[PDB]
């Protein structure tokens, strides 16, 4: 005879009174419970469904039922976008879960709780975490064209329009073209997006009077620069226009036609066409360079007043000039550098049209000396 | 073995046009062939694999002829006859042609050491492209003659003793 | 009236305006589309998509055109997804069937909060149980957008809609059936949201700001009340291999009236006029011995022999089943093995001039020096020795739409004659087709039967060891293991039999599949390949397709101006106290005009339309620089078995070449391209193309790269490139073209595409059509009718008749008039005023009516003949239907059939039981080891290549968590399932029920588990190793055991594998119900 069995969280709405060899009793769990079976002994099997029948053989029952709660996932995301979700109880049926918005997002809503309802899955949110942009950070020297971006309240993707203060532009743009006008859009994190106006820099000289310069603010704005009739002193006003000009080796070899006199250029080349000449007057050397190191190329010096006290061609260093292998398709080590415009782009995948890298000897690492280190393409 | 039919034909055209001119894919799906045409595979890894030691006209060189050679290839493989013959003088002929429009004699006369101490001789009793290019490659200078035939000459000791007096028998 | 829009795939869309509530917790979709025929993978009809989020951009529902088989996009099904927000994986819900593309199909999707179905014109055909909620939240009411031909990422769609309309709640399937027939004319309901019927678009709906919206058309959904179109059987070809058209030439007798079929047999002689191919008393002889075989089956053959002098056709060899590639390929065959075929050109002889001429350069082959018929076998000589049939019909260039073309042909092989042309092939009529014979067989003594039985395959029969002989796999759709009309031979009278040369019944073998006592085989019939004396007489159900296919396709080989007879019984539609209307099908060849020679009125269809094929076909050559030849198989009629398998009968850039060169690609601007010309040039309205066989992987988008209509005016007008199908037609709907198009070019990239056909049909009224007077239907009464009503003619196929009686039946049969000449009448429908008929929507089970709705429609899970479909279930009154093999619900009848459904189906001799108590090793919090026990459900699909398992599979299956992928590639563990089981009984089969094969979507190796066994106080008896498969999904496991060792009580099934993906959802065990062999061998 079978003892009484009880199952937790269920109905047993079975009448079997006596317990004999066949005390057919069927076992149903209540809603938002799903049944397990830990069967024991059994012959044949039936899809009996969210039910079960439960029968007595010797003494024991053949099944060992449990109704236990369904599982509703822990909340990472799908439910409320940029929040946090913290539930205090567990991911059972009828727990609920408390979910609190990131610091930029106000809250609409009076009820914000997540409830694993009896589908096995959560509730859906009563409140919404309003994502909103705040106020952007003024950016100096720049018009304020737009009146609502002075303001708090702002849509995600808004389009605020800061045109710069004369004598400040927005870079991208060189001496010649001035533009003043760029666009700050809110993000899908919630912060606006970085952009400021540099100064204006004022126009070089001739170099008939450079290197005993002292300009008054240098390359910033408003510099009057003057050494120590013509020209006294040179206003940098907000177009930056010059008013009026200056008035009065072992390996490099130059061959001026004025030598010690003024006014004629010079032809710059080292003994080897192979090697390229550059100004290095910051105690850098041939081999010293870094990859991401961009210098300038060879001027040709002019005689200035006195002596040239331009870069001496002592202190311009012949290195290691560019070879004819640009946009070939195939990635040079030897020109995988910023100086020889990183091949053409032959080295980074994203300026490939076969969208791949070769490097020239089988050997070089493909991480290593012919790894694309231009931080110009799509690998950053 | 005379026809190419039994490596499928559309898996060596399929392979060729996936493929990419710059590199030695062209000739990495060609190897696989019913014909026993292997070896400008080999030839392309030997010369793509020991580029440092060539100087800037050898490597514009290596360059510019695995670059023809893979085009030229791509593009005369679309129409001809299938025939182990046909597909020898097609490679042959497409392999001379490509040799000799970009100066391999400029580049044998400016660096020899390094594309003679590349005879691989045990690989040239099998592989037809590298016959083709030791017997284009000594018409340019007596030297470079004289000095692969003497290394060649070593390499008899290293693997066949019969052609130290095979070769070394002539006029007289 | 009602208009449509017609939905290019240029980007034109719609959107619904913002004024509309959209359905939160339950809708319903009902929209009469006709789509086109070939879409774009993904292509959706109606959605309603998530546009003010990026977490997941999946939300809501999308009904849509989909391939199944997304790695190959070869079958396109209508589709229906939902994903609701509380909901963590979108499941979607497939058709039945390939979508047709040129019919209106009543697509309605409908979902309540727990079932989501699908109704495919009215019947319910796939439904999923997964989705539970809402679709959406009330707070994100006005963030949901509803789209209607597109999505924003352009799936767009190619065809009509005619009638949307979407529902605030869920409709069951007698609302859906309901709002069929009542069409879009519908009351204002608080239930029904959106209505739309497109004469005004711009009150409800707003396009995109970009594109464009889609053009307003004229087009009825409602064109035809009775569908006029018969299937053919699942191994049938043509129309009357059709069940219900065959069994009507069989009861009836005045189908079988005498019949004269007129024939010619081409003679071939020199220039003298003196030595033929065939001599006159051998022709003599035959002609009264065809008569005489056919006299006795109303089949008479009138004999016009036709004589043609060639001294260079007459000269050299004739043969039939050489093959031209063989002769070229050094492979042996026994068709080409000859003294003027140079033995293969050497490559069939023991030894691999006379013996040196195997493939002497032309010196052997030029006329001056010796003659070409001697020792010349070149296959590409303007002059050779070996010719084929297939160029000798383009030399003769002869009429096969008037006669019956006899051809003569030597051959080695000659156990048989060459190849007749079945009349379904695409030559049935033109000049290549007819009967190639043995030229020194016809009309001797000994083998006069020949030609008997290579006539019978020019009518239609096939032999009678098709079902059983003719059979490339057992697992076949068709195998005649039971005599049936739709099985092997299609006839009912011959029994199977074996491929036999003995007369008589054959001594049993293995050779046959499935059977091995054949009794009261059709070895007098003259189909088997018996000899003369044993070959007498045809069965009288061979009889019956012998003159159905004089009615269907030879109509123009015999004289009698009888039209074709309605070989369908009349249709009742409906009824009412007074009057009965009726409708028939059109007569049989399927001509809706008198046949009126020299005229376009044989290519007409109802409604003054001109559907013609491609007549003319040009494709440059491809290894030649100005080579041009003329493909022949891109001409005619669709003719491919199998429309996704590569084969001969298409147009392929490749095919092209010779085989001994390698093939060039195509060029890249503009690629390869085929030229098809059409016979009649018309305004076209629509072209469609018959793209059979696409290479996996494409470049572009589309396979077909641009298509340019040609003119007469030489304006090329091109069309973009188009996203082709396996199976289905490419179709396409050509707007604006005020100029006649005599031709299409087709450009394509793809190398290996396989073009079969092409199609242009004309416009609504066609200026070339205006001659064909149409042919008029009389209906005669078994009660005759008065003079006033049965003299007059119906244009239409429609007839009503108001003298009815409510006791007296009604016979009602349709002659097909043409002219004065009057055709045999048809079948009769016997009808009574009272009772009931085939469209009441009563059934009746005593007439044998399965099922009974009022469709009409072959479309329908019920038929036009009360019969119900192939899987398919009906359960009401009225008849609504179901598809059943999808469904989650296993039923007393599926038991049998599904096992996929109904879970793995026990031998009557066997018992299954199943595991209990099993444990496992990587038991988790996330896959536990309880899930084994008990019968598994058979509903987990199959996975192929699953890459990922996050999903909730664990809860019904069981794979291993606590090992992930890297750990489990790189230090090469083991994982076991050591199953226990509850009553100790012997092992006949250990069946496991996987739902994975373990096959990854990178790492593509097979991998393959252990099936081991344990039992009580003893180790083991290993059964071995099995790979897994999806469509061997129960891998059954027979166990090894010889009857020498005693047996052993299995107590146990362990199984191991090494891969991380094998899932196991349930293991068994089957045993003997029947006896016990441990009492027995105690
Ligand atoms: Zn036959």
């Amino acid at each position: 005879d079978c003892p009484e069995l009880a199952v937790e969280n269920a109905s047993l709405n079975c009448s079997s009174s006596d317990r004999y060899h066949g005390a057919q009793c069927t076992v149903s769990c209540r809603t938002g419970y799903v049944l397990q079976i830990r069967r024991d002994d059994e012959l044949i099997k039936s899809q009996t469904g969210p039910s079960v029948t439960v029968t007595c053989t010797e003494g024991k029952w053949n099944k060992q039922v449990a109704c236990e709660p369904v599982d509703c996932s822990i909340p990472d995301h799908h439910q409320v976008y940029a929040a946090s979700f913290s539930c205090p109880e567990g991911t059972t049926f009828g727990s609920q879960c408390s979910f609190q918005c990131r610091h930029p997002a106000q809250l609409k809503g009076n009820n914000s709780l997540l409830t694993c309802m009896e589908d096995g899955l959560w509730s859906f949110p009563e409140a919404l975490c309003e994502l909103m942009c705040l106020a952007p950070p003024p950016v100096p020297n720049a018009d304020l064209q737009t009146a609502r971006c002075r303001e708090n309240k702002h849509k995600v993707g808004s389009f605020c329009k800061y045109k710069c203060k004369p004598g400040y532009h927005v870079p991208g743009s060189s001496r010649k073209s001035k533009k003043r006008a760029f666009k700050t859009q809110c993000t899908q994190d919630g912060s606006w997006q970085e952009g400021a106006c540099v100064p204006v820099t004022c126009d070089p000289p001739p170099p008939k009077f450079h290197g005993l310069y002292q300009c008054t603010n240098g390359f910033q704005f408003n510099s009057e620069c003057r050494i120590k009739l013509g020209s006294n002193v040179i206003h940098c006003r907000k177009d930056g226009t010059w008013n009026g000009s200056f008035h009065v080796n072992s390996n490099l070899k130059l061959q001026c036609p004025d030598g010690y006199a003024i006014g004629s250029e010079c032809a710059t080349s080292c003994l080897d066409h192979n090697s390229e000449s550059i100004i290095l007057p910051m105690n850098v050397t041939v081999r010293d360079i870094p990859h991401w190191l961009n210098p300038t190329r060879v001027e040709r010096v002019v005689c200035t007043a006195g002596l040239k006290w331009y870069p001496h061609p002592a202190l311009i260093h012949c290195v290691k000039g560019c070879e004819p292998f640009m946009g070939d398709n195939y990635c040079d080590a030897i020109n995988n550098r910023a100086f020889c415009n990183y091949d053409g782009g032959d080295c980074c995948t994203s300026t490939v049209k076969t969208k791949k890298v070769t490097p020239f000897p089988m050997s070089c690492d493909l991480q290593g000396d012919c790894a694309c280190r231009d931080p110009q393409a799509q690998e950053h | 073995k005379g026809r190419l039919s039994l490596q499928n034909t559309a898996e060596i055209q399929h392979c060729l046009v996936n493929a990419g001119d710059v590199g030695c894919g062209v000739f990495e799906c060609f190897e696989n062939n019913s014909c026993e045409i292997r070896g400008l595979h080999g030839i392309c890894m030997t010369f793509l694999h020991n580029a440092g030691k060539f100087d800037a006209q050898g490597k514009s060189f290596i360059k510019d002829a695995l670059k023809c050679k893979a085009h030229a290839l791509r593009h005369r493989f679309g129409c001809i006859s299938r025939k182990c013959p046909a597909i020898r003088e097609m490679v042959s002929q497409l392999q001379r042609e490509c040799y000799l429009k970009h100066d391999l004699c400029a580049a044998a006369q400016e660096n020899t050491r390094v594309i003679v101490e590349m005879i691989h001789f045990k690989d040239l009793l099998l592989h037809e492209p590298y016959v083709d290019l030791v017997n284009l490659l000594l018409t340019c200078g007596e030297e470079v003659k004289e000095a692969i035939t003497h290394s060649v000459q070593v390499q008899c000791e290293q693997n066949w003793g019969s052609l130290c007096s095979i070769l070394s028998f002539c006029t007289s």
